[PDB]
RNA sequence: GUGAAGAGGGAAACAACCCAGACCGCCAGCUAAGGUCCCAAAGUCAUGGUUAAGUGGGAAACGAUGUGGGAAGGCCCAGAC
RNA sequence: UCCUCCUAAAGAGUAACGGAGGAGCACGAAGGUUGGCUAAUCCUGGUCGGACAUCAGGAGGUUAGUGCAAUGGCAUAAGCC
RNA sequence: GCUCAACGGAUAAAAGGUACUCCGGGGAUAACAGGCUGAUACCGCCCAAGAGUUCAUAUCGACGGCGGUGUUUGGCACCU
RNA sequence: UGCCUGGCGGCCGUAGCGCGGUGGUCCCACCUGACCCCAUGCCGAACUCAGAAGUGAAACGCCGUAGCGCCGAUGGUAGUGUGGGGUCUCCCCAUGCGAGAGUAGGGAACUGCCAGGCAA
């Protein structure tokens, strides 16, 4: 499971996942999974969706995983009142903008990428879209 | 490869949108010891286009008050997640 | 190298001269000749300047690079000074240790008018 | 040189700017015609609360 | 919790900005390091509080090797 | 900003939402928000389309020759589907 | 109770049993001023001596240092003699 | 000359019990129930690595996802 | 007047680096010694003084180069003041403002006050 190794702080701020996203063009890869909704993925998530394209494309292919969470998520105990101090980390989250491209494949046939793709694609909670490296 | 555009007037966040959101894109045209010039063009044909491979590397005579002007696609802005492109740096 | 380590040397000295609003009087020594200017307080403008390199001086003396050298260089820019009607003055040093060929350069200076 | 303005809305859920505003151009009620000498001022002030007043 | 402790905030900051006119002994700018510098007729304190040492105008200034922000004063 | 400390019209009813600040009267007219077939004041108003679920009149991932627009891309008179 | 940062929304200010750290001193030189100086960390060679003690040159240039936490600051050096 | 550190310092000098209790008040503040919410709970559904003699979807369903309900454990303290 | 040097500034990387050349007539640099003035917490290395055999090596100055750093439009994008709107965790519209990054490109500075030497 995907997580910081050594942090500078242990509990990070809410936030607002705003705006578009950064990591938008099909860098490394042929082929490439984006984010089209909004969202934030877990730690868990990420894992569950990776095993799923490993899975299906076998030995062969190349895959990489764009996204990396470093912003630990804190949950508050069962039975406990509020205030009290910030609750303790649980999991690690990657929040995810519209136009973010989650994980790219290579080495593969364009067909097997986008079937591998989908069960990937089904793992995650954000709504997603095949695409392909065009050059320039 | 011959694409055809009109002349901008009105430019900044509101015109780009009111534009965008009509199947057309800005772009500009630029190079040399000449002045830069705005260009207006239609969506459905440069979206279209740049399926082509020769589309990023030939040149392109881009058509503009009747004069063809000779350029190449330097840059380019794609829309984050829609397939469709948002705008274009055409270099002389 | 040497000659950006003897500016840093000053800098202070002249960071401080130039606040207060005061004309300099800097010396540039050298292995041969000595040099010499007083400032004006704004910092760009030379009134006075003389030195060793000059034929004016030159002549008179047997060598261009010594105490006696550097006293003839400081009576010839104290004595310009007050014909210009420059006396009130500072001492700039320039990085250079107030020992020697400086010294008496700025003793000649006050023994022959200008106050500092 | 004058301008005919005319309060078209109401000062109530406002910003105090906007309340000042009107107290600069002089509008005290909605449908008070004021007329003021046409300036980059005046026409600033219009400007600052077009949504709320009309120009003829 | 473990911690749950904070100062007292310290007023610090540009009081009087440039164009503003000022009076000999002014308190300019207080600050903790030389963020700022004194320029023409600007003092610095023990605390680095950059203060007006005559009667004029507050000038900032954007000078230097180092390109620093000065403050300066014009009669 | 509003209520608190502000009534009046609207949002069915609904301190804080939208409109607007009640000095008093009149069986006058023009407008705001919001509306106009009947309860209930005022368009079964006009033009060109869309929806066939009573959607309108609660909701997601995901599912499907539902149905409209488009912009493209695969074959013909050697007669493809 | 006092100090430092964020929270604090580009002046100041700003809460919560919000997020992280410190202080209850130290110093007749660690003050004054004058006159000087330049660091870390490596590279290669060199007795014991080795990764590292001390030396030489070269590389980097403030990653250093600042009596003490953090912040802002300092080569004109507030750094070290 | 004061960890007057409960640090604007009530005195120089001070800890506990009450189910034997009592008065003044509060739904400004808890316990029952109601409400708002739904982390948790229960009930569905989405993808398909595997089991099933072979054969994912008879029966199952890992790694993950999305909903409903107000039957649980809770949170809040809006009514009393 | 131009060509070169030296001191003192303004301007602070379009002004700084690396690489390729080049100058010693005077100037500047190393250089030549150390009763002395002074000096090293050892050392004339540094600072200092007394000099004129040498050289332009190093350092420094000047000219040439895009290998970098640096500057940098136009257009678009993000953001956002105000009045609205929605399918309201997030957006959108009218109107005003308008980045950063990136791109074309620009780009080895630019000036003042005195002094000295050479062609005048
Ligand atoms: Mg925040
Ligand atoms: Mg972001
Ligand atoms: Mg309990
Ligand atoms: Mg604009
Ligand atoms: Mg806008
Ligand atoms: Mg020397
Ligand atoms: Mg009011
Ligand atoms: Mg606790
Ligand atoms: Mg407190
Ligand atoms: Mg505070
Ligand atoms: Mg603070
Ligand atoms: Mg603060
Ligand atoms: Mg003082
Ligand atoms: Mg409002
Ligand atoms: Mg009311
Ligand atoms: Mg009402
Ligand atoms: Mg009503
Ligand atoms: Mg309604
Ligand atoms: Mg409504
Ligand atoms: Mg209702
Ligand atoms: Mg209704
Ligand atoms: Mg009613
Ligand atoms: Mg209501
Ligand atoms: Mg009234
Ligand atoms: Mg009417
Ligand atoms: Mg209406
Ligand atoms: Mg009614
Ligand atoms: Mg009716
Ligand atoms: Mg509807
Ligand atoms: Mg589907
Ligand atoms: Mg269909
Ligand atoms: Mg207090
Ligand atoms: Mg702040
Ligand atoms: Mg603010
Ligand atoms: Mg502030
Ligand atoms: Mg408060
Ligand atoms: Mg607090
Ligand atoms: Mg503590
Ligand atoms: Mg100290
Ligand atoms: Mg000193
Ligand atoms: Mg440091
Ligand atoms: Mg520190
Ligand atoms: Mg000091
Ligand atoms: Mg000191
Ligand atoms: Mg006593
Ligand atoms: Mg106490
Ligand atoms: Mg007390
Ligand atoms: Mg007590
Ligand atoms: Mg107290
Ligand atoms: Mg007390
Ligand atoms: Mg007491
Ligand atoms: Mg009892
Ligand atoms: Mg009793
Ligand atoms: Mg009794
Ligand atoms: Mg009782
Ligand atoms: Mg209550
Ligand atoms: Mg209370
Ligand atoms: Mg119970
Ligand atoms: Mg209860
Ligand atoms: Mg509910
Ligand atoms: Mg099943
Ligand atoms: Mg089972
Ligand atoms: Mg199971
Ligand atoms: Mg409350
Ligand atoms: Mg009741
Ligand atoms: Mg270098
Ligand atoms: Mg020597
Ligand atoms: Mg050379
Ligand atoms: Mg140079
Ligand atoms: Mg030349
Ligand atoms: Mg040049
Ligand atoms: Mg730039
Ligand atoms: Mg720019
Ligand atoms: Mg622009
Ligand atoms: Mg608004
Ligand atoms: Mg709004
Ligand atoms: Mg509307
Ligand atoms: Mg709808
Ligand atoms: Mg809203
Ligand atoms: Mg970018
Ligand atoms: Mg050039
Ligand atoms: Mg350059
Ligand atoms: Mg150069």
């Amino acid at each position: 499971m995907l997580q910081p190794k050594r942090t500078k702080f242990r509990k990070m701020h809410k936030g607002r996942n705003r705006g578009l996203a950064q990591g938008t063009d099909v860098s490394f890869g042929s082929f490439g999974l984006k984010a089209v909704g909004r969202g934030r993925l877990t730690a868990r998530q990420i894992e569950a969706a990776r095993r799923a394209m490993t899975r299906a494309v076998k030995r062969q292919g190349k895959i990489w995983i764009r996204v990396f969470p470093d912003k630990p998520i804190t949950e508050k105990p069962l039975a406990v009142r509020m205030g009290k101090g910030k609750g303790n980390v649980e999991y690690w989250v990657a929040l995810i903008q519209p136009g973010k491209v989650l994980y790219e494949m290579d080495g593969v046939p364009e067909e097997l990428a986008r079937e591998a793709f989908k069960l990937a694609a089904a793992k995650l909670p954000i709504k997603t879209t095949f695409v392909t490296k065009t050059v320039m | 490869f011959t694409i055809n555009a009109e002349v901008r007037k009105e430019q900044g966040k509101g015109a780009s949108r009111r534009l965008r959101a009509a199947n057309k894109f800005p772009a500009i045209i630029y190079g040399g010891k000449e002045a830069p010039l705005a260009i207006e063009l239609d969506h459905d044909k440069v979206m279209n286009m740049q399926a082509k491979a020769e589309f990023y590397s030939e040149v392109l005579t881009i058509v503009v008050d009747g004069k063809e002007i000779k350029v190449k696609a330097q840059d380019v802005q794609r829309h984050p997640y829609k397939p469709k492109l948002q705008h274009i740096d055409f270099v002389r | 190298d040497k000659k950006s380590a003897r500016i840093r040397r000053a800098t202070r000295a002249r960071r401080k001269l130039q606040e207060l609003g005061a004309t300099r009087l800097v010396v540039h020594r050298t292995p041969r000749h000595i040099y010499a200017q007083v400032i004006a307080p704004n910092g760009s403008e030379v009134l006075v300047a003389a030195s060793t390199v000059e034929k004016a001086i030159a002549e008179q003396l047997k060598y261009t690079g010594n105490k006696d050298a550097a006293a003839a260089v400081g009576k010839a820019v104290a004595e310009r000074a007050l014909e210009k009607g420059i006396k009130d003055v500072s001492f700039d040093r320039s990085g250079f240790q107030y020992h020697g060929r400086v010294q008496a350069l700025a003793d000649a200076a006050r023994e022959a008018g200008l106050q500092f | 040189k004058t301008i005919k303005i005319t309060q078209t809305r109401s000062a109530i859920g406002r910003l105090p700017k906007h309340k000042a505003t009107l107290l600069g151009l002089g509008l005290r009620r909605i449908g008070h015609t004021v007329e003021r000498e046409d300036t980059p001022a005046i026409r600033g002030m219009i400007n600052a609360v077009s949504f709320m007043v009309k120009v003829e | 919790t473990r911690n749950g402790r904070d100062s007292e905030a310290k007023r610090l900051g540009v009081k009087r900005f440039g164009g503003e006119s000022v009076l000999a002994g002014s308190i300019i700018v207080r600050q903790r390091g030389t963020k700022f510098h004194a320029g023409a007729n600007v003092g610095c304190g023990r605390d680095h509080t950059l203060f007006a040492k005559a009667d004029g105008k507050v000038k900032f200034e954007v000078k230097g090797p180092k390109n620093r922000k000065f403050i300066s004063i014009e009669a």
